[PDB]
DNA sequence: CACTGGCCGCCTGGAGAATCCCGGTGCCGAGGCCGCTCAATTGGTCGTAGACAGCTCTAGCACCGCTTAAACGCACGTACGCGCTGTCCCCCGCGTTTTAACCGCCAAGGGGATTACTCCCTAGTCTCCAGGCACGTGTCAGATATATACATCCTGTCATGTAAGTA
DNA sequence: TACTTACATGACAGGATGTATATATCTGACACGTGCCTGGAGACTAGGGAGTAATCCCCTTGGCGGTTAAAACGCGGGGGACAGCGCGTACGTGCGTTTAAGCGGTGCTAGAGCTGTCTACGACCAATTGAGCGGCCTCGGCACCGGGATTCTCCAGGCGGCCAGTG
């Protein structure tokens, strides 16, 4: 079971916090290093990214939707 | 009656009856077999004629056609066709 | 609700049918009209054997069928399934035409 | 007597079924007019020579044998009509 | 006291005509002179090619539960042998259609 | 002691001088010209032969080669070759 | 007692040899008979083709400002003419290289 | 800091050079050795005219040139610039090899 | 007198030069060994043909005529070698 | 942070439909028979094509010594494929209406094909003669070498937009 | 929320080097004079292939009525292409080293190639035939029609993860 992957996405983006936003591939590899079967959960990560952008807690750097780069909010 | 139009009909029919006793042939398939024997005859004869010209030879013999088989026919088709060519020519020389 | 197939499924059945089928795919008399139109551009009021029109139609179907073999290969080459004019032009150029 | 437009005589479903024999699963919309032109060009190449065969033989009737010869000279040999 | 007219195909044990192929070499105008074993060899090659392709045609006909060779059987016999395919890459069979082959990308998952 | 080997040297030389009085030729370009004229001669001769066989004609006339060059030479080269060959047979018959 | 020999190359006014083309046609074994106008027509076509390609070769060499034509000039002449490229589509010129043809995407910017 | 070109312009200078120049691109001796190695497998104890070796050299270079033009067309067809094994496979298969 | 690994004699920069003459910007690393194989198969074809020409000719030396003639049959016509 | 109920992605059973498979039935092309003829056969003759033997000579193979050009390997780098997803739009599928393709039926005649006549031309042969190729030589066009000059490609610098830090 | 500032990025100039440009040199590759003998050629002739006149018939063209299968067009909708964007690698490019290609020189020889011999070999001519072809005819394999299973495909409902709600 464990926690849902929203905390996983927040941890993945907060692990590095470099100048540009983190891409989908880098965050998926981050969750793979943390430990998760991302092979059967691609639409899961897509819905998590879209949901977390829509609440405004995540701001998307350059890309559109679940593509591109994602960076942390102002506060 | 008209002018006779030569074909390979009964010949291919004999070959089919030798290889398949119960299997028949259609007329369009027989036209395609006429096209086949004419095309392969044309390819072998044309390349072997060029081989005759290249060595400045006035004769096309079994050696030139054999070499033409090695050029045109691929692989095991080539060497098997060589085998039946040799058996045919040895039977003919032995009458 | 009336029954309804998904796209490509009928196309795939049409595929397996037309390699399963052997008959002509071009309408006979419109092809005859086309070959007469092309012929009168070179010599007017030409006459045709029906076997000649059928041989031209078979050869045209053969040319186009082989051309779409190459076109399908070029389309899957570009990671696509729908062919495009640049696929046809590519196949025609690589073939040497 | 004169014929102006038989390029549309090779209809779009005919091209569709040709490509279905060709193994094409999906056809773009711009394919059909181009293949009509391509077939027209191929028929230019074939029929010009087939005509040249006919007035080479001083004939008015286009024969299937001339078509067979014209195809096989292009290396697109057709079986089933020779003889 | 002329001898019995025996046939050169039966002399060589063949079915294809030695005499007609020899005459067509003489009349296809391919050399001034033609060796005697050349038509026998050429008829042997033709008879063997037709023998294999008719064998595959009859086998394909028996596969499709038909007792008669149709040109579809001929096209299936050409295209299912890769060496015969390489022999006849540029040749189209009348009314043979095309060999059933679908690329794996086209097929659904 | 040597044996004569035939080439198309002098004819290509006179033609290149006639179309360009000042321009020379290398030896390898001469070999390629020999190969070119041999290839074109063999193409036209073979197609003329096939036209001769297909209508059961045992003769090759300028009509046959005119048909052949209409078959092989594409577009504008065909009508120009027709023009020069017609003029050539015109001076040949008039002299 | 005999007329002076005057060549059919001079009769047609073509520098290509009518006699030699006729000899190669007879010994190239293409028909039983050859009409007399056929080598004249063939030699005229041959001379026209050679004159046109040598004209392009001389023009290309003058474009490279070189007074002798080389196989590179022959490649430049052949590939730049659409009818010659149609005639010599599958033909390779030795040591002539290729026509400079860089695809448009390969150029920077 | 010592000079260094960006990737690609040395390639195009090579393009302009060996398209502008004509000379042979395979080292002659290893090509001759490869030809002798292949011909040894077919009929034993073969020797080669030197002109025959350069003839195979010109023909092989031009054959590879034609293939690499076809793979160039295939690569730009697939929105790429770097050619791949499937490009040569496509070129050979469309041409019919 | 034994020849064992001469396909590696066609070096990688030699393949790079060939692709430069063909007009190639970038060549993958997987390309070199299979172009060695493709060229290997091509020489198998043309040298097999030339060997048949040779043993038909009852000579022991492969000549340029046999080369250009084998290329000529396969639709790969070569100029400049006495054809 | 654990428990938990509703909501969306996925599993599963079942219904309809296209095809496969089983019959019957009538039919028209495949096979078989008969007359014919023409093309294969045979034997002698005659000319000749190439196999064979032998000699000569020449280029291909081997060996060797320098002599660098390039093959090669490594390292820094950047750019190219490319995997993934979001977005737009384009073509298959199906239903209905339209319409000309097919059939089939009949008239007519255009020329394809065949036969006959007759002659235009073309290949063969003895004789003759002259043009193009081997051979030799001489000689300037171009490769090479060296010295200038710009193109251009990368890099350094200035200006500016813009995101970030901040009161 | 505006003020300020430093960093990414486009605009502009400049150096270095690779390529473009100018001039000497020498050399061997192109080009020209000679011998010649072989290949072209002119006259005549035997004889045949093809050009041309006539016909017929049959096979192509033209035309009319009916069916409906094929096409055409619109709605709908899903899937296919594709734009973009980081990522991660995978060659590109530069640089020093190995070495093997390349060049120049020498020797052997084995095979290419030319020339006399002649003998197997194949084409050619008169006569004869028997196997292959044109035509007819029959019939049953197969084309077409009709009915039941099966596989396939798509959707309805039903389950699991999961996401939101709660304690």
């Amino acid at each position: 079971s464990g926690p849902p992957v929203s905390e996983l996405i927040t941890k993945a983006v907060a692990a590095s916090k470099e100048r540009s936003g983190v891409s989908l591939a880098a965050l998926k590899k981050a969750l793979a290093a943390a430990g998760y079967d991302v092979e059967k959960n691609n639409s899961r990560i897509k819905l998590g990214l879209k949901s977390l952008v829509s609440k405004g807690t995540l701001v998307q750097t350059k890309g559109t939707g679940a593509s591109g780069s994602f960076k942390l909010n102002k506060k | 009656k008209r002018s006779r139009k030569e074909s390979y009909s009964v010949y291919v029919y004999k070959v089919l009856k030798q290889v398949h006793p119960d299997t028949g042939i259609s007329s369009k398939a027989m036209g395609i077999m006429n096209s086949f024997v004419n095309d392969i005859f044309e390819r072998i004869a044309g390349e072997a004629s060029r081989l005759a010209h290249y060595n400045k030879r006035s004769t096309i013999t079994s050696r030139e056609i054999q070499t033409a088989v090695r050029l045109l026919l691929p692989g095991e088709l080539a060497k098997h066709a060589v085998s039946e060519g040799t058996k045919a020519v040895t039977k003919y020389t032995s009458a | 609700k009336p029954h309804r197939y998904r796209p490509g499924t009928v196309a795939l059945r049409e595929i397996r049918r037309y390699q399963k089928s052997t008959e002509l795919l071009i309408r006979k008399l419109p092809f005859q009209r086309l070959v007469r139109e092309i012929a009168q551009d070179f010599k007017t009021d030409l006459r045709f054997q029906s076997s000649a029109v059928m041989a031209l139609q078979e050869a045209s179907e053969a040319y186009l069928v082989g051309l779409f073999e190459d076109t399908n290969l070029a389309a899957i080459h570009a990671k696509r399934v729908t062919i495009m004019p640049k696929d046809i032009q590519l196949a025609r150029r690589i073939r040497g035409e | 007597k004169v014929l102006r437009d038989n390029i549309q005589g090779i209809t779009k479903p005919a091209i569709r079924r040709l490509a279905r024999r060709g193994g094409v699963k999906r056809i773009s919309g711009l394919i059909y007019e181009e293949t009509r032109g391509v077939l027209k060009v191929f028929l230019e190449n074939v029929i010009r020579d087939a005509v040249t065969y006919t007035e080479h033989a001083k004939r008015k009737t286009v024969t299937a044998m001339d078509v067979v010869y014209a195809l096989k000279r292009q290396g697109r040999t057709l079986y089933g009509f020779g003889g | 006291a002329r001898a019995k007219a025996k046939t050169r195909s039966s002399r060589a044990g063949l079915q294809f005509p030695v005499g007609r192929v020899h005459r067509l070499l003489r009349k296809g105008n391919y050399s001034e002179r033609v060796g005697a074993g050349a038509p026998v060899y050429l008829a042997a090659v033709l008879e063997y090619l037709t023998a294999e392709i008719l064998e595959l045609a009859g086998n394909a006909a028996r596969d499709n539960k038909k007792t008669r060779i149709i040109p579809r059987h001929l096209q299936l016999a050409i295209r299912n042998d890769e060496e015969l395919n390489k022999l006849l890459g540029r040749v189209t069979i009348a009314q043979g259609g095309v060999l059933p082959n679908i690329q794996a990308v086209l097929l659904p998952k």
